[PDB]
Order: structure tokens, then C-alpha cells, then sequence
């Protein structure tokens, strides 16, 4: 559930 | 390899039309093929390397996420199905670890090495961290970890002195290397310390910024204060 | 080939797998293995082959359509950029097409001349009419739009014989014919008549249906309506 | 923007 650098 | 006979320009123009269509394993190898020509890559460039394998390996994770689940549950009252679940596991698991390994070879032959600007050598040691992060998840493990951890804090340590505490990639590799600690490394205090701490001084330096800056930092911010509403 | 030394079972166990974890390449994989292994096909096995191979290709037309648009920009007081988007939009559409013919040669080799049954012959000659649209879509052809325009007409023929007009097969088939007479054949007269009329006698026979086969009829004759107010 | 059978 923890948010990572977006993709972009 | 199969791109070595097309122009460096081209790769380049052929990684942004794959991206526009979607195309992310074709975008990928197009930038592989791109790193290869061995020459440095310009900030733009970086990028287009990033997204395209973030993407490859993000449908990995998520494929191999799915099938961990099912055949966690077929080890439970549960009837047996035989070897499929495990094999179909393992060969998604082979897959995710080869573009991570393909990832880390990039990266070490020979695009680190030639990297002397902050701004460079930082993203690509958070790119080291990331794919190692991404090989400690399925990984069964304590020395992946330790190169995840390495990786991370040589790149910590460089952006700390050379960047400001707004820098996106700056805020990203902290962003990052606190999901590290959060889902990887088994020490939550760390990971709320860290994105706590990279919030407040990069809300103290939004002053400095133009319109532009301050709406890339603060989008970036804005995933570091989720994440600390989600641990604590 | 590769699938050659796994159980037919197992295949069919790892494509619903895949389905689950939205790896739809792996699973036209396996469905492909499975149809070689030359027993006919259930109608859940159908289904499966159908929905691994309309995934894939519906990605691959996304991203043609995608790079087809930007190479007709490019030929408009448009700045030359050289061969690459022609070349980057020919190799997609190689992949595609490679991916129409291989489900054209299943169907032929040999799903078709064993399948006896409406259901299952209905089935695989919308399919052939399908693949065969797709080919015509990027087709620059005539003799590829008739072999799609038969597949599709034996199919009605047979489904008007053998089913009724609610049946979800059938339905699908007038849907999907329609959409060929109006964005492929310049028809879209016989689209629009086909259209109202299939959907005209489906509601006619709705009330024969219970509650689970009256949700499956009408969903699709909502496609059919919807279309219907695209074209009118 | 014809609408075909779903992918399902
Ligand atoms: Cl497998
Ligand atoms: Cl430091
Ligand atoms: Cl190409
Ligand atoms: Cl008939
Ligand atoms: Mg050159
Ligand atoms: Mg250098
Ligand atoms: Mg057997
Ligand atoms: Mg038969």
C-alpha cells in the first residue's frame, strides 16, 4: 500500500 | 545486441513513440539499445530509461504479487491442484528478476561509473536501490537487501550535500529508500523518521521556488505525507 | 513447440492463472498449447482462448492506431523526423498481424472442420471473422475483407438456423458483423439494419429467459444499442 | 469509436 516514485 | 545497428537518435525517437502507444517493453529495449551506444545519457534520457522499465518491472510485481497470493492461499483446508501454481509463480519471479538484472547491469557497465554530476549519480544509485528493492521482494535475501540499503544511503549521502532539500530527484530517492525501510527493510521508525524529516525541510525551502518548481516538489511531498497517513 | 511437453490440464490451469494476474500473453500462450494438443475445445476453453488473444491483439490495435495517427501527422508544413515512426508503426503492425495469422491457423488447423456443434461452429467463425477484420483494419486488402465478410456470413447462417435470437453467441456475432459493415466494408446502411434488427428479435424472445440468461442477452444488446446511437 | 464484443 505504500506509495513509490510514480513510474513517470 | 538486436538494436546495435540502429542510430543512438533513433532509439531515442522510437523510446518516446513506444511510450506514447503504451509499448513499454519495446520502449525499454529501445533505451537498453540506447545506454548501449555508450555514451552518457542527458536528463530527458534518464528518464525515458526510467519509465520504460519501471513499467515492465511494475506489471511484473503486480502479475507476481497476484500469484504469491493464490498460491499462499493453496497452502492453507485447501485442496491440493498440483505444481501449476508454483511454476507459473516461478516463471513470472525469473522474468521480474531478469529486467532487474538487466537494470543492474546497465547500471553498472557502465552508467554509474561515468556519472559525476549530483543530479546523474544520484538517480542512478536510486535506480540501483529501486531494482534491488525489487529483487529483495521475492527474493527467499539478506545480501539483496544490504545492496538495496548500500545503494540508497551512497545516494542519500550525495544528494544531502549537492542537492536542496526541494530537489524532485532528491525527494523521490528519500521517498523510496522510506518505502525501503516501511516494506523491506522491517524498521517502520526509520521509514516515518525519514519521510517526516524530508517533508519538513523540503516545506521550508518551497520559498525559494518558482511556480513550476513548487508544483513538481509539492506533488512529490504530497506522496511522502500519504504514505506517513497510511504507517502512522 | 514450447508448450509441447505440458499437460493439457496444466494449461488450461496456468491460462486462467495468467488471466487472473492480467498476463495475457502467457495466457494465449497457453491456450494455444492447449488447442495443439487436437482434442476439441469446452465452451469455458473457448472462452479462454478468446479473451487471452482479444486482449493481446486489442493492445496491439490500440498502439498501431496510436502510431498510426502520429505518422499521418507527419505527412501533412510537418518538419521531416525520417523513417522511424514509419518503421516503429510497421513493426507493430508485423506483430499484429503475426498474432491474426496464428490465431487464423488454429482455427484452421484444425478448431473449425471438427466442431460440429452450433455453439462451438458459430464460435470459432466469429472468430475467424474477427482476425480477419483486424488484418483488413491495417490493410493497404479486398480479398482480406471478403475472407472476413464469408466468415462472418456462415456464421449467421448458422446461428439463425441453430439458435436463438437472445442466444449470447448469436448476439455477439450480429454485434460484431455490424461493426465490420460499418468501419470496414463502408456499409453503414447494413450495420445500422443489422443492428435494429438483432436487437428488435432479441427483445421479442427476452421473456423466454430467466433472470441470469435475461442479464447476459441484454448487456449485449446494449452494445448494440449503443452503437446504434453512435451511428443514427 | 464502434463498439465491439468485449474482450471478455
Ligand atoms: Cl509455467
Ligand atoms: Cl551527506
Ligand atoms: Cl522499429
Ligand atoms: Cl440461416
Ligand atoms: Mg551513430
Ligand atoms: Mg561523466
Ligand atoms: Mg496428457
Ligand atoms: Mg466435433
Amino acid at each position: 500500500r505504500s506509495r513509490s516514485s510514480l513510474a513517470t | 545486441g538486436a538494436m546495435g545497428s540502429m542510430e543512438r537518435a533513433s532509439l531515442i525517437q522510437k523510446a518516446k513513440l513506444a511510450e506514447q502507444a503504451e509499448r513499454y517493453e519495446d520502449m525499454a529495449a529501445f533505451m537498453k539499445g540506447a545506454v548501449e551506444k555508450g555514451e552518457e545519457l542527458s536528463c530527458e534520457e534518464r528518464n525515458l530509461l526510467s519509465v520504460a522499465y519501471k513499467n515492465v518491472v511494475g506489471g511484473q510485481r503486480a502479475a507476481w504479487r497476484v500469484l504469491s497470493s493464490i498460491e499462499q492461499k493453496s497452502n492453507e483446508g485447501s485442496e491440493e491442484k498440483g505444481p501449476e501454481v508454483r511454476e507459473y509463480r516461478e516463471k513470472v519471479e525469473t522474468e521480474l528478476q531478469g529486467v532487474c538484472d538487466t537494470v543492474l547491469g546497465l547500471l553498472d557497465s557502465h552508467l554509474i561509473k561515468e556519472a559525476g554530476d549530483a543530479e546523474s549519480r544520484v538517480f542512478y544509485l536510486k535506480m540501483k536501490g529501486d531494482y534491488y528493492r525489487y529483487l529483495a521482494e521475492v527474493a527467499t535475501k539478506k545480501r539483496i537487501i544490504d545492496s538495496a540499503r548500500s545503494a540508497y544511503q551512497e545516494a542519500m549521502d550525495i544528494s544531502k550535500k549537492e542537492m536542496p532539500p526541494t530537489n524532485p530527484i532528491r525527494l523521490g530517492l528519500a521517498l523510496n529508500f522510506s518505502v525501503f525501510h516501511y516494506e523491506i527493510a522491517n524498521s517502520p521508525e526509520e521509514a516515518i523518521s525519514l519521510a517526516k524529516t524530508t517533508f519538513d525541510e523540503a516545506m521550508a525551502d518551497l520559498h525559494t521556488l518558482s511556480e513550476d518548481s513548487y508544483k513538481d516538489s509539492t506533488l512529490i511531498m504530497q506522496l511522502l505525507r500519504d504514505n506517513l497517513t497510511l504507517w502512522t
